[PDB]
């Protein structure tokens, strides 16, 4: 539609695969490294820093430089950035999912709460529809809170068959804001085992459970092992959107105005910086987890706004907001 | 009832015959009754024909029925059309209704009329369950600025 | 009336006016040109136009790469969907690996 | 083929696949007083050898799942003892083209 | 609601009818590969009448004074009286007509003769009566072979499918069965000589024409 | 997945949708001051002109017909018979 050449064959899109970025992948694809929450100033001298919009990403001021791809502020498929998070954070839009999944797999061994030995469960496993399966399994096994070691065979209920070994009790999970809380107990009101126990299911716990689960288990669920691993519903590596995504408002020369999206990235980068600092220099133990819930907040904030708290900060005293669900909706409702 | 039938001389002859019309149904148990030609027995309940004679029969029935509805208005419509209807309504071995069965689908994709304004939760879920969109729908290709593979766009032009 | 609803859309599909449906239902947002990797449908292709160099890196592709047109909105939509860890793999063939 | 008169013990019914690979079929006498296949609305169903089937899917380049279907419990399929996977060629009359062959794959 | 269920079904280049999933709904559209707008109601004469009128009409017996082609109709009519090798052809023709009469009566039990089929033959003929100014006075310069073998080759060309293999070649035969019945019933030797005195050119023209019209009547891959 | 120039089973004729998309594209180019391969008998309209270039089998375009399986056939505008 524009001009120039391309030894590359012109073609139309026929299929479209939907998946989730693997932590590995985002790093393979990213061209930046992002460390500084700053943007274009180095001792006043205008340019950019090895931090945000600059490294290999596109440019501004009408400069044809950009990952040796040239072209300029136009005809430039903005290139993606990279940025490593300290402790693994959660992805807002999938939290609900994560639960539903945690309530389907036993904690510690990462094995489906119900096997083929269960005849009810067999029916839900024959269903060939992600929505249905994941729905049919969850409602069926969310009930059991004890990872069975043995289950009555297809024959005489007299003999029991050995299966996933770990009769450990399962927790009852309840969502509280941006975290997941669960309760335990040795039976329901059975001698010497009353009263629950409440601890917070961190992100590292969640990772081991989602990483130990085996393919045949994702299968029964809505995952493909190739484009979507449950473990990828939790963020490890933040993919950085290129400058055309978050343009920098400019009137003539010398006048601020960088998109609300670059602001929430400074917060994520800072909420990440103060986190690495602490674990390295002086770790006050459970006094750090408060800068961890901040990153967990700015990563959730930077993607969506619909919680108890609304981060409208920015440069205004008149609180505004623009995540991404907010941007997609405006464009999904415009199209 | 009248009934054009062949004559031994060859010409078709109007050879009238007695037929019983019923107001209630029990196909399974009337075929058996002796004295009747179990071959020609008919019902306007295709659902019962299917259960007793098999889906292919049902298909014929369902057509015979759809036909009469239109015919009864003096109207006429080419076979190919109702036929196609009757087939779609059949290909799965059983009689499938079309007056909206599913609340989600019938034969669409995860993008056409992104309804619910939840193209938000739909995309998140589509990422979770590695969804493979075929892009054969008009509006899905719109979002890609393409023509759908229909009529005019059902083939590529090249140099 | 005067809107172009599902109903007039159907009639146009019957007529088989494929390209008209595109011109109407679409939003004139000037088609954009992007370079896509043929192995992972992401817009991760460095198009060095002057040295015929493309590269996808991470994938190791300097040959399997295509060029496509899409409305600018489309492009942002995708990059945005990428910004949320969602992968809009764009592919150039229906004949899946099946 | 077991032709009962009134009904089978829901227990004796769990004794059908009890001897693979052989197959057991149950037919209620009443269901046989009349041969449905002789009905005026039942086209002729002809089973295809796995070879015939093979050539079928090839020549039309189809996934086994893109063929019209016939239920294993379907009356005509029960009549021919079809098994999930087998394909039937159905030759029917037509007011469009004298003959017209369709195919159905038992499930 | 109906449009929702079938909105994705189209006719593909293999002359098949499938939906967005690629599932086969009709191995040939409308079972005949034809396009409804190129169809018209025509009457298949062969079904109706007494077996007697059927015979006075389509029966030709060169080996028999009475029931042969009066030499007024044909140029080689006098010197054909008795051609053994030609009777074989006529007999094979007449046989085919009878097989058909039986077939049509098994399809349409009504005895009903009027059905929509592509190519209005009745017309093409009147379009030969006054296009070549044919006079029903002089004999035709038509050879009993010209007809019999001409009509027989035509059928090789109608074509709705082209697959070069066993299966498809049958489909092709199927999709065309009813139409040929009409063709054979109309371009039967007596008829083409005793009913509408065509000439080797008018007839050669008609044949040519029917092939064309028939091919324009096939459905175009892409029709939604 | 390609199919040799022989073995092509698809129709020898040009479908209306094909003859409709060709005239379209071609007409477009002509409207964009593109090289014309025909001798105008004094015709001004691009579509009008494309119909003539189609009429004189002078259109270097090729139609790639996709089967539903994925394979395809390539037919050059030139071959395709243009009745309609
Ligand atoms: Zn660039
Ligand atoms: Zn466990
Ligand atoms: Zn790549």
């Amino acid at each position: 539609v524009g001009q120039q050449y391309s030894s590359a064959p012109l073609r139309t899109v026929k299929e479209v695969q939907f998946g989730l970025f693997s932590p590995e992948e985002v790093r393979a694809i990213s061209v930046a490294k992002i460390r500084f929450p700053e943007t274009m100033d180095e001792t006043q001298t205008r340019a950019k820093i090895g931090g945000l919009n600059d490294p290999r990403l596109g440019s501004i001021d009408r400069n044809l430089k950009c990952q040796t791809c040239q072209e300029g502020m136009n005809e430039c498929p903005g290139h993606f950035g990279h940025i490593d998070l300290a402790k693994p954070v959660f992805h807002v839009g999938f939290i609900a999912k994560i639960k539903k999944v945690c309530e389907c797999v036993c904690m510690h061994c990462g094995k489906l709460l119900l096997d083929e030995h269960n005849e009810l469960m067999r029916q839900a496993l024959a269903i060939k529809d992600s929505k249905k399966r994941f729905a049919a399994i969850w409602t069926l096994c969310k009930t059991k809170m004890v990872c069975e070691t043995d289950v009555p065979s297809e024959d005489d209920p007299t003999q029991l068959v050995s299966r996933g070994g770990c009769g450990n009790t399962q927790p009852t999970i309840r969502k509280d804001g941006l975290k997941l809380v669960g309760s335990w107990k040795k039976d329901r009101a059975t001698g010497d085992a009353d009263e629950p126990e409440l601890r917070v299911l961190s992100t590292e716990e969640i990772l081991n459970i989602f990483k130990h689960i085996s393919v045949k288990d994702f299968t029964s669920l809505g995952f493909n092992e190739v484009f979507s691993r449950p473990e990828w519903m939790i963020l490890t590596c933040l993919p950085v959107p290129p400058p055309p995504v978050r343009p920098s408002i400019s009137f003539n020369e010398s006048q601020r105005g960088e998109d609300d999206l670059t602001f929430k990235l400074a917060d994520i980068l800072k909420a990440n910086i103060s986190l690495e600092t602490l674990e390295h220099n002086g770790a006050p133990h459970h006094a750090i987890e408060e800068a961890e819930s901040l990153l967990q907040f700015h990563v959730a904030t930077y993607m969506d706004n619909d919680i108890a708290g609304q981060p409208q900060a920015l440069q205004k005293s008149g609180r505004p907001v623009k995540s991404i669900r907010a941007r997609l909706k405006g464009k999904e409702g415009r199209i | 009832y009248d009934r054009k039938v062949p004559s031994p001389t060859g010409e078709y002859v109007k050879e009238p015959e007695w037929v019983l019309e019923t107001d209630g149904v029990n196909l399974s148990e009337v075929m058996t009754v002796p004295g009747i030609d179990p071959t020609r027995i008919y019902t306007n309940s295709f659902i019962d024909i299917m259960e007793v004679l098999g889906i292919e029969a049902g298909r014929a029935a369902l057509y015979k029925e759809v036909y009469n509805v239109i015919a009864s208005d003096g109207s006429y419509v080419n076979y190919r059309h109702m036929a196609l209807l009757v087939d779609v309504m059949t290909t799965q071995g059983g009689l499938t209704s079309v007056t909206r069965h599913g609340f989600n689908r019938s034969n669409t994709g995860a993008l056409m009329r992104c309804s619910f304004e939840e193209t938000v939760e739909i995309l998140f879920e589509a990422g979770a369950s590695a969804e493979l969109d075929d892009c054969r729908g008009v509006s899905e290709n719109v979002i890609l600025g393409q023509m759908a593979p229909i009529g005019t766009g059902a083939f590529d032009v090249m140099i | 009336g005067l809107r172009f609803g599902e109903m007039e859309r159907d009639c146009m599909i019957a007529h088989g006016a494929a390209s008209f449906l595109k011109e109407r239902l679409m939003e004139a947002s000037d088609a954009f040109r992007v370079h896509i990797c043929g192995i992972c449908g992401l817009m991760t292709v460095i198009a060095k136009l002057n040295h015929n160099q493309f590269e996808c890196k991470g994938c190791d592709n300097k040959i399997d790469i295509y060029q496509i047109h899409i409305p600018y909105a489309a492009k942002l939509l995708f990059q945005e969907l990428m910004a949320m860890n969602i992968t809009p793999r764009l592919y150039t063939d229906r004949s899946r690996d099946f | 083929i077991f032709v009962y008169q009134n009904n089978i013990t829901p227990s004796a019914m769990k004794l059908v696949p009890s001897i693979p690979p052989a197959t057991i079929e149950t037919f209620n006498e009443a269901a046989l007083v009349v041969n449905i296949t002789h009905h005026e609305l039942v086209p002729k169903h002809i089973r295809l050898s796995s070879d015939e089937k093979r050539e079928l899917l090839k020549r039309y380049r189809l996934k086994e799942s893109q063929l019209p279907r016939i239920q294993r419990a379907d009356p005509v399929a029960l009549y021919l003892g079809l098994k999930r996977g087998e394909v039937v060629k159905i030759i029917r009359k037509s007011e469009t083209s004298g003959r017209y062959a369709s195919y159905r794959i038992c499930m | 609601r109906l449009v929702k269920a079938l909105e994705d079904i189209m006719v593909h280049y293999d002359n098949t009818t499938r939906n967005s999933l690629g599932n086969v709904i009709q191995f040939i559209y409308g079972e005949d590969g034809m396009d409804a707008a190129h169809i018209e109601k025509q009457s298949l004469d062969t079904i109706g009448g007494s077996d007697a009128a059927f015979e006075k009409r389509y029966r030709v017996d060169l080996l028999n004074t009475d029931h042969t082609l009066d030499p007024s109709l044909l140029e080689s009519g006098s010197e054909i009286l008795g051609d053994l090798k030609l009777q074989v052809l006529l007999d094979e023709e007449y046989k085919q007509l009878v097989k058909d009469r039986k077939f049509l009566r098994e399809v349409f039990v009504d005895g009903e003769a009027n059905w929509p089929l592509p190519v209005n033959i009745r017309r093409i003929i009147q379009n030969a009566q006054q296009t070549f100014h044919i006079d029903h006075t002089k004999p035709s310069d038509l050879t009993i072979k010209d007809i019999v073998l001409g009509v027989k080759d035509l059928q090789e060309n109608l074509l709705v499918l082209r697959g070069k293999n066993e299966i498809i070649q049958n489909a092709q035969r199927d999709a065309v069965t009813l139409f040929c019945c009409l063709l054979r019933s109309r371009l039967a030797t007596r008829r083409v000589l005793q009913e509408y005195r065509l000439t080797k050119q008018a007839f050669d023209w008609v044949l040519s024409n029917i092939e064309a019209q028939f091919l324009r009547s096939v459905v175009h891959p892409g029709e939604m | 997945k390609a199919i040799p120039k022989d073995q092509r089973a698809t129709t020898p004729y040009m479908t209306k949708y094909e003859r409709a998309r060709i005239l379209g594209t071609r007409a477009l180019q002509i409207s964009m001051n593109a090289p014309v391969f025909v001798d105008l008998e004094g015709e001004t309209d691009p579509l009008r002109i494309a119909m003539k270039e189609l009429a004189e089998k002078k259109i270097p375009l090729v139609i790639r017909r996709y089967l539903p399986d994925g394979s395809f056939e390539d037919w050059s505008v030139e071959e395709l018979i243009v009745d309609l």
